[PDB]
């Protein structure tokens, strides 16, 4: 709610000055670490963009939270909701950084998507689909999601069942025989 | 009631007391002027304080 | 009531036949549009304008449908166009005829899935065969590139302007290569802006080694002509701005009001001398410009242009090599607009324009299209889009294929041999695909207007001869012509994506067997 | 403005195959349930009133089916069997339908 | 066919939609053909709002007569482009299109596939363009030449007398415009109209006219010798962009803050006053101020007390015009102000008409910007004569731009006819048919001229179709006796740019239109 | 049946007109409709008219321009001639009547030639040449070049023509009052501006009692007293008569107790000081259009000051001109030099209407006002319209000079001269010029029809007596003698400029309307 | 928009078919419709059929002629 | 009135004010009623007669 009230006009200019210099120094603290790639679900302003260009780093905005969490898990970077420390001063540490061999935006279907290859901390896997229409592509991604589900089940439970309906093939007769045991209705 | 519209700022509580006292002193001053005038009948276009 | 209350359903062979009918109709409404002999199609848009173009993609994009599979085909066409530019002159036709022969095996009670597997094998063999019958070609050699472009465009209205079109496309594409990827630089087709200005003639249109800005000088004094300008890109507004943090002021002494009024003036000045410290010549911004800053820049003899679209800003920056800047105090001489061979502001007639030409090594460029009227110009620019797209595809792959249906016939007899060596139930679908391929040259023939049956037979019989695979169909003569001397060549990736999407269309449609309406969500 | 030419009349209903057949079976079962209770030494009779308001009770199933004016085609065959057995041998028309 | 895809959609087919297009073009050309030719009859249009036009320039008709046929809208767009380039021949363009398509139908109806006639048109356009280039008459910027060109353009539009009056004005303007390399037709050409006293009395004014007047009584009406101050910075009050509502405690401080608030504008006006008094130490000279923004009433009082004329809120090109008129230095910051930045006029006064007010700037030493003050008895006639003025201006601009000029009255067209018909089937043969048709269609201009002028078409065309001898001249059609005429001698011309542009545009339009087969309509509900 | 063909579907529903059929018949018919509409209009024997607008407001009228303004018309060339006459009125005054009659006659006679097959363009040529010849011959008809600047008698006699034209009953009174108005106004802001005269409407006390004041009037209340001083000192203030409120949101603030007392007291004291300073310069009367503070008027009453209220910008401008004192946006400086000076100012009652009067005597020149008295406000509208038309007439007179003999006599001479030039024309246009000359008989014709005497032999006798050069003799107004009258002695004159301009505008309207052949009309 | 042209208004509301499009597609499609209609008809393994007329009368049938008689075709 | 408020009157001018006249010519008479009412009083009745 912090209203800014002026009784000495001599300072409005400096006020406005730091209103951006705060972000400027935050950015400079980030970059002095030597980080060349930054991601942010939150907004990214042109002020930061031009600074990054002058630094030549990598910047991405409005990324979904799950994706960046996966990024941290893969590259070994640390999700950072803000800059802070056990002491009040806002600092940033290279130890927070994650790694991956090469990061490229590439044009697939005249739309540029961003790739991250071979994070050293933890190997990650992503799959790109190519197809004719959006209908076939999203139905096949549903299919692939089912694929990953069943393979996960297989790995989690080291146990398999013969497919093609052998299940009830056996079950019908086995239960048929077991039925007479009960003797009831 | 409908005189000039003004915000007021007062640090000392005693000054806030003085402020309310001074408002009522405004009205009392007006009334004293009226009485010491020596008249007994007063008419007003505008509303009269109780 | 059980299911959904006013949701229809339909099942089985009826559904399959209906989808096949829809696909066949979709193909049919375009079968006339292909070939150098092609027709010219024009559209009535919903909201008043007129659109005329041969390019199938736009034709279909201006179609709404009710049957779903038609919509699927529409999307397929738009995808192929996006990826490759043309071939959509043929892709949907091929898909439709593919399906039409495909249905003939449905009443064979042949279940779809096995036919699908046959199609997949067919695609594999077709890809292999086409790769076997490619020709690698140099990319630097200009006139072969021009020949390729002429080949890929001599189907639409720009044919008679082939020389200009090919020179335009070659110039534009060649000079767009962001070498910052090491030896893996990528060209992009969103910096190759296209500007449609009426009047003049096609012959007047030319490649401008720079950018076009549909704006004007803000004040009379700035010179409209400069040899070696220096350019500064101000992304930020150049004027006094809202204190973003809902600031307020409570003045008490008289001088204070006039003083704060002077303060914004002073801030404007500060920005001004910060700019002029770099000895620029040109000021560009996407935002507004204060007339007071305009005054100061005028006093410095500096040209200023205001409120230009962000993409236009990016293109200008790529033109004069400078980089955009949002902080005047942080301006660097590294972003000085060096590399502008000439700054000028002409009159096209009732409108000023901005010319920035003769860059040292311009990487961005916009094409100046000057023709008869906006709709013909739009047709021209669509054709240019297709041409420059296939040119970039070549610069990604130096492999070429003989078109004119020749490759199609090669694939045809190749699959025929594979089939007669490939006994089984799937054999019939395989050769069915082979025969379905034959219709591209067929359509060429009808659009020419010659004896389709005898010509096609002569073609196929000719192409049983192993010694020649370059025999194709001339557009105008309607006679068998070996493609080499005729020279109608196409990039390999084009025809690759063509068949590839085609068989994808086939599988996607053939798996469909039922319809459900009214989701209401 | 041409239009596609239809095959049969507008609204000509058609339904082919296994769904059609199973629908017919279900309809026959529905007809059965209208008569299922009827036969038996402890069996049953129904009351059906026409649109004219004249009441009519019956235990013989064939009479009931005559009163239940069936619209669905397949069940008309069953009701016709009811008439046949009624003209031939008598009760068990109920049983015939079951 | 697409009906199965979509029921509510609509299509034609090849023969059908081709007939649709040719019929629509033929109807459009029938509507328009009454216009071209000085003997032509201009048209009055009435909008649904009750407004009124009385034009002849076809572009107005097409843009303002609402039509639904698609090709009609297409042709309207191409004509609009044409008008944005040159000004007349929009009529000629649409007539060419319609009649060329007419001949095209005559031939295709004989079973000729259109593409053949397309190619014939291409070759014919090439040869015609070559001939047009070689035939253009290179003429210098003689005043009488421009006069004749303007008269030829103008007599298309108005009374002969009105065009005669206006021609001198337009040519004097254009002569007084050029900086020998580049006219721009915008700044130096100010087009204003007053509902006053005549249509004839419209005349060039050597200076600039402004569309507003003084806002105070003490404002002097007339100024003998004027010094001009061109500016746009506000002399009205304004409050800073940042919220600055302030407080005070004594009622005297209320007055003090009022004075302070005014003090900044007080400084602004005082700088101007000091400039005046420094420069206009003499009594006679007059000081006038033009502001693109407003002027405060208190500022009005201040300037009046010094007897200074000031005007507020002029259109943003007016300062350009003042710069090119009185050479004043358009400035913003009054802080950096000098006598050298002033502008000088020989005379400035105010003219009051009706309720509006007007301002005159007079007797610039070397004016480079002027005003075609349009006097009009009637509101519609103002618009009509204004369109005529713009037509003439653009025509003269093309004339000066291209060092050549084409003889008028369609002599170019009979020349194209005789040249094109003088092409043996050096073409591939079947294209000779299309070439024949194109040459035939070219002859429309003389045809419509004669028809509008009443003479019998065929016999006049045959008569003029007499290239005389080795000196087979470019022969125009007389517009009052229907007899062969040497256009160059009688001085009836037109811009090469016009003919070249119309030929190219019509060729492209026609070759595109003849290549459509069906006109479909499938859009969202 | 039921299905003819269209070869052009270009229109989405609209009117296409073509084939000269509209020019030959329909457009001409519309013009004749207007001609019949206001044929009764012009004439001393012309009788008045009333019309209600689309918003149900009465308009008693004799003027043609006003009545045309109240008929919302749709045929286009009807609008052509309408707005032509409208601008003519904007230029000269009466003549709207004249020009519409001219247009009707010229159109009607032109269509006859068009039917007899004359070329439309040739009709144009003939009409133009005839109009130009008439312009050439007109100055040769001027008589009685009345030159007296500021006499009352000459100008009264002159303005009698227009007043008599648009009001036949009350020539003497209106003549004398308007003449008093004209002489009272000198060249002060430049050559007797029409705007320098103001008109007020006050019902009751029928027309004969209407009067004229050498000052200017207000129908507004008063706030203090009602006094006049033979040396009345007037102060003018565009700013509202109150303490100058800052435009910025200025909220007065306090910090300690005594601020309230001192702030209210100081407000009182400084309003008192301001108004006192105003009184110190002796100004006894103050005017403003802005809001009046109650404190201010209270102090004014204490100091015996007069107040005037709610004036609009134009009103205070008028008052500024009347007293010649400059309005002051700054409330403070009642400067001596720019301070008011009036003979007398007071408040009076007329017609149960509070009236503020600035009764004046000004040698340097003042903008006076006329007071209109009588029963019916609609009659006020008519009579004030006529008076303003007369004022315009006097202004045009002052523009240059040269009264011309009215009563049609001038127009009969025009007809004779134009015809005579006609037989020396020869060429197919001879019929055009002859018909144009014939057209001028419309005016005397109209005077006859509104006079109700047999027009034809009146015109014949007029011709005959005009065969002897009696250019001053014209149509009488008398049933006993439906023959003739000599205009010059009767003083029935009118202005050169008015006739000249009416003729030229009528010519322009005609040449425009005849010219267009086919019409296009989008749906309204 | 909303207004294409007709070069022939000869019809008061009717269907004009032309261009071989009907012969190539629509007529053939109708014939195939009939073919599918009674493809199941013939055959010892052909199974019977029922149809109700426009007047709601049952017709169990295997014969093709009878069933065609009961479909009022256009 | 249409609002239901009664109003009796003997002065004719008041009555004519209440009788909202639509016909044009009579509006002049009612205006004369207003004029005389503002001028001299009863006989507004007589004026109209």
């Amino acid at each position: 709610g912090v209203q800014v009230v002026i009784t000495d006009p001599e300072k409005l200019d400096q006020i406005r000055q730091r209103e951006s210099d705060i972000t400027k120094e935050r950015i400079q603290k980030i970059l002095a670490t030597g980080a060349n790639v930054i991601l942010t679900t939150g907004g990214i302003d042109d002020m930061c963009l031009k600074y990054f260009v002058e630094a030549g780093a990598m910047a991405v905005r409005r990324v979904l939270k799950r994706d960046l969490k996966r990024i941290a898990k893969a590259s070994g970077a640390t999700i950072l909701s803000t800059l802070a420390n056990l002491e009040g001063e806002e600092t940033f540490e290279a130890a927070m950084l994650g790694q991956a061999e090469e990061v490229v935006q590439e044009r697939i279907c005249d739309d540029e998507l961003i790739l991250i290859k071979n994070t050293k901390a933890r190997t990650s896997a992503s799959i790109i689909l190519r197809g004719a229409n959006d209908f076939m592509c999203d139905e096949m991604e549903r299919s692939l999601h089912d694929a990953l589900c069943v393979v996960k089940r297989v790995l989690e439970s080291k146990s398999v069942v013969p497919g093609g309906g052998a299940v009830e093939a056996a079950l019908s007769i086995y239960l048929e025989n077991y039925a007479t045991s009960m003797g009831s209705r | 009631a409908e005189k000039d519209n003004a915000e007021i700022r007062v640090h000392t509580v005693e000054d806030y007391q003085a402020i309310v006292d001074a408002e009522w002193n405004i009205l009392y001053d007006k009334l004293e002027k009226i009485h010491h005038s020596g008249a007994k009948v007063v008419l007003s276009k505008l509303p009269i304080g109780d | 009531l059980v299911l959904s209350q006013n949701t229809k359903r339909e099942s089985g062979r009826k559904v399959q036949s209906g989808n096949i009918n829809a696909a066949k109709t979709i193909a049919d409404i375009i079968r006339t549009c292909l070939g150098p002999k092609s027709m010219m199609k024009m559209l009535l848009d919903p909201m008043g304008g007129i659109v005329m173009t041969n390019d199938g993609n736009a034709i279909l994009r201006e179609i709404q449908v009710q049957h779903p599979a038609a919509k699927s085909m529409i999307e397929i066409s738009r995808t192929q166009d996006e990826e490759v530019g043309d071939g959509t002159t043929s892709v949907i036709i091929l898909a439709g005829e593919m399906l039409s022969v495909a249905e003939h095996f449905l009443e064979q009670q042949m279940h779809p899935t096995v036919v699908i597997s046959a199609y997949r094998k067919a695609l594999d063999d077709m890809i292999s065969t086409l790769k076997k019958i490619s020709i690698p070609v140099d990319i630097s050699d200009s006139d072969m590139m021009l020949n390729i472009i002429n080949s890929s465009i001599t189907t639409k209205a720009i044919s008679r302007w082939s020389s200009l079109a090919c020179n335009i496309a070659l110039d534009a594409v060649k000079m767009v290569q962001f070498e910052e990827n090491g030896r893996k630089e990528i060209d992009i087709k969103k910096y190759a802006r296209v500007e449609k200005i009426p009047g003049g003639i096609i012959e007047d249109s030319c490649v401008l080694r720079g950018v076009m800005i549909n704006k004007d000088v803000t004040h009379p004094r700035m010179r409209r002509y400069i040899k070696n300008p220096r350019i500064v890109l101000l992304d930020s507004s150049l004027e006094y701005k809202k204190g973003e943090s809902q600031t307020d002021i409570e003045i008490t002494r008289e001088e204070d009001f006039t003083r704060i009024l002077q303060m914004e003036e002073e801030y404007i000045q500060q920005l001004c001398e910060d700019i002029i410290q770099l000895k620029p010549d040109v000021v560009i911004t996407e935002k507004g410009i204060s007339d007071l800053a305009q005054h100061y820049l005028m006093r410095a003899n500096i040209t200023a242009i205001r409120r230009v679209r962000k993409t236009d800003n990016n293109r200008i920056a790529r033109a004069c090599g400078a980089r955009i800047v949002s902080r005047p105090e942080e301006l660097r001489e590294d972003d000085v607009g060096t590399g502008a061979g000439l700054l000028e502001i002409k009159k096209i007639g009732d409108e000023y324009f901005t010319f920035i030409t003769d860059c040292k090594d311009p990487k961005a460029c916009t094409i100046l299209l000057r023709g008869a009227s906006k709709e013909i110009l739009s047709e021209v620019e669509r054709n240019l889009q297709d041409a420059m797209q296939v040119c970039r595809n070549v610069l990604l792959d130096p492999q070429l294929v003989p078109g004119g249906g020749a490759s199609e016939m090669a694939v045809a007899h190749a699959l025929t041999e594979k089939s007669k060596a490939m006994t089984g139930v799937e054999q019939w679908p395989y050769r069915a695909v082979a025969q379905a391929l034959e219709v591209i040259p067929r359509t060429l023939i009808q659009n020419c207007g010659a004896s389709t049956i005898r010509l096609l037979t002569s073609l196929r019989a000719k192409h049983t001869q192993e010694n020649c695979e370059t025999w194709g169909v001339n557009g105008e003569t309607g006679t068998l012509v070996d493609m080499k001397e005729l020279g109608i060549w196409e990039p390999l990736a084009v025809k690759l994506q063509t068949y590839k999407t085609a068989v994808e269309t086939a599988v996607l449609l053939l798996r469909i067997d039922d319809i459900v309406s009214g989701h209401k969500k | 403005m041409p239009t596609p030419v239809i095959l049969l009349k507008e609204g000509t209903d058609s339904s082919q195959g296994i769904p059609q057949l199973v629908s017919n079976i279900s309809a026959c079962q529905v007809i059965a349930e209208a008569v299922r209770t009827t036969l038996g030494p402890r069996g049953m009779d129904k009351l059906i009133v026409d649109g004219r308001g004249k009441a009519t009770i019956s235990n013989d199933g064939a009479t009931i089916l005559k009163l239940l004016d069936v619209v669905h085609p397949a069940a008309k065959t069953l009701v016709d069997i009811a008439k046949s057995q009624d003209a031939e041998v008598g009760d068990g028309t109920t049983s015939v339908t079951l | 066919a697409v009906k199965t895809l979509n029921p509510k959609a609509e299509v034609a087919r090849a023969q059908a939609a081709l007939a649709v297009n040719i019929s629509a073009a033929r109807g459009l050309q029938d509507v328009l053909r009454t216009n071209l030719g000085p003997k032509g009859t201009m048209k009055m249009l009435v909008s649904g709002a009750g407004d009124i036009k009385l034009t002849k320039d076809g572009n107005v008709l097409l843009h303002e007569m609402q039509i639904q046929h698609p090709t009609a809208s297409l042709i309207a767009k191409v004509a609009t482009a044409q008008d944005d380039i040159t000004g007349d021949g929009t009529t000629s363009n649409v007539l060419i299109i319609g009649e060329l398509l007419k001949q095209a139908d005559l031939y295709i109806s004989e079973g000729l596939h259109p593409r053949i006639i397309t190619e014939g048109f291409e070759a014919a356009k090439e040869k015609a363009l070559q001939f047009l280039e070689e035939v253009k008459v290179s003429r210098e910027m003689d005043r009488e030449t421009l006069i004749d060109v303007a008269r030829t353009s103008l007599r298309t539009k108005v009374h002969a007398e009105l065009a005669d009056v206006l021609t001198e004005a337009v040519v004097d303007s254009i002569l007084a415009i050029k900086k020998q390399d580049e006219p721009i037709d915008l700044f130096m050409i100010e087009i204003m109209e007053m509902k006053h006293k005549s249509e004839t009395d419209t005349s060039l004014i050597r200076g600039l006219v402004l569309d507003h007047g003084a806002r105070h009584p003490d404002m002097k009406k007339r100024v003998e010798d004027a010094y001009i101050l061109t500016c746009n910075v506000s002399l009205e009050y304004e409050k800073t962009e940042v919220n600055s509502g302030f407080f005070y405690k004594s009622a005297e401080e209320r007055e003090k803050l009022v004075k302070a608030e005014r003090k900044f504008i007080e400084d602004r006006v005082k700088k101007i006053i000091e400039l005046k008094r420094k420069v206009c130490g003499d009594s006679d000279k007059g000081f006038v101020v033009i502001n693109q923004k407003g002027i405060d009433p208190f500022s009005l009082d201040a300037l009046s007390k010094e007897g200074i004329v000031a005007l507020r809120r002029a259109k943003r090109r007016n300062m350009e015009r003042l710069t090119l008129a009185c050479g004043g230095v358009a400035l913003n910051s009054f802080d950096d102000l000098s006598p050298d930045c002033l502008g000088h006029a020989g005379l400035v006064y105010e003219y009051t008409l009706g309720e509006e007010k007007f301002t005159f700037i007079e007797k610039c030493n070397n004016p480079r910007s002027v005003t075609l003050l349009i006097k009009g008895p009637n509101k519609h006639t103002l618009t009509q004569i204004k369109d005529a003025v713009r037509d003439g201006l653009r025509a003269v601009k093309n004339a000066i731009d291209d060092g050549c000029v084409v003889p008028g009255a369609g002599a170019v067209e009979v020349a194209m006819a005789e040249a094109l018909i003088k092409h043996k089937p050096s073409v591939k043969g079947r294209a000779q048919l299309g070439v024949q048709a194109f040459a035939d269609a070219l002859l429309i201009i003389p045809k419509v001229l004669a028809q509008n002028s009443g003479f019998d078409l065929q016999e006049t065309l045959v008569k003029i179709q007499a290239e005389h001898s080795e000196s087979g001249q470019l022969v125009g059609v007389d517009l009052n006796t229907g007899e062969p005429m040497v256009a160059a001698e009688v001085g009836v011309w037109d811009n090469y740019c016009v003919k070249k542009q119309l030929l190219h545009s019509c060729t492209v339009i026609a070759t595109n239109i003849l290549l459509v087969d069906e006109i479909m309509r499938a859009g969202m509900s | 049946p039921k299905a003819p063909g269209f070869a052009q579907m270009l229109k989405e529903g609209a009117k296409h007109f073509s084939g000269l059929e509209e020019a030959v018949y329909r457009n001409i018919q519309a013009c004749k409709e207007l001609a019949q509409t206001t044929r009764t209009a012009y004439g001393p024997n012309g009788m008045n008219k009333m019309v209600i607008n689309h918003l149900e407001k009465l308009f008693v009228t004799n003027d043609a321009a006003t009545i045309l303004r109240e008929l919302e018309v749709q045929h286009p060339a009807a609008k052509m001639i309408v707005m032509a006459s409208h601008m003519q009125e904007q230029e000269v005054g009466d003549g709207t009547n004249f020009v519409l009659v001219f247009a009707g006659a010229l159109l009607e006679l032109a269509e006859e030639l068009l039917r007899i097959g004359l070329s439309v363009s040739e009709v144009i040529e003939g009409y133009e040449i005839a109009c130009r010849k008439a312009h050439e011959i007109l100055p040769n008809l001027v008589c009685c070049s009345a030159k007296n600047l500021r006499d009352i008698d000459e100008v009264s006699s002159l303005l009698r023509t227009s007043i008599m034209s648009k009001q036949y009953g009350n020539e003497v009174f209106l003549a004398k009052l308007i003449a008093q108005a004209c002489v009272s106004i000198f060249p002060d802001s430049g050559h007797f501006n029409v705007d320098n005269i103001r008109v007020c409407k006050i019902l009751g006390s029928g027309i004969s009692s209407s009067s004229v004041l050498h000052g200017m009037v207000f129908k507004k209340e008063t706030e203090g007293d009602v006094t006049s001083v033979k040396d009345a000192k007037i102060a003018v203030y565009s700013c509202p008569f109150d303490g100058m409120i800052t435009e910025t949101k200025g909220t007065v603030l306090i910090k300690t107790a005594e601020e309230l007392m001192n702030f209210s007291k100081g407000e009182e004291n400084l309003m008192d000081a301001q108004v006192k300073a105003i009184a110190d310069t002796g100004a006894n009367v103050v005017v403003t259009g802005g809001k009046v503070a109650d404190m201010a008027l209270h102090y004014a009453n204490k100091y015996n000051i007069m107040l005037v209220r709610l004036n609009s910008k134009w009103d205070l401008r008028r008052l500024c001109k009347t007293v010649g004192a400059t309005a002051l946006p700054r409330l403070t400086p009642p400067v001596l030099e720019e301070m008011g000076h009036c003979d007398s100012v007071y408040l009076s009652e007329v017609g149960d209407t509070q009236v503020v009067v600035f009764k004046h005597e000004k040698e340097d020149g003042a903008i006076s006002t006329i007071v209109l008295r009588g029963s019916t406000d609609n009659l006020m509208d008519d009579i004030e319209r006529a008076v303003d038309d007369g004022v315009n007439t006097f202004k045009v007179l002052t523009r240059d000079k040269r009264l011309v003999p009215g009563g049609g006599a001038t127009e009969i001479e025009l007809a004779k001269q134009i015809t005579s030039y006609g037989e020396t024309c020869p060429g197919l246009e001879q019929y055009a010029i002859k018909k144009f000359a014939e057209a001028f008989e419309a005016i005397p014709r109209a005077l006859a029809e509104n006079s109700g005497v047999k027009a034809n032999e009146v015109i014949s006798k007029l011709y005959a007596v005009h065969q002897e050069g009696n250019k001053n003799v014209g149509l009488d107004i008398e049933a006993e003698v439906p023959a003739v009258k000599d205009m010059l002695e009767a003083g029935i004159l009118d202005t050169y400029l008015g006739k000249y301009w009416a003729i030229k505008l009528a010519t322009n309207a005609a040449v425009t309307v005849l010219r267009v052949d086919q019409i296009i009309m989008a749906k309204p």
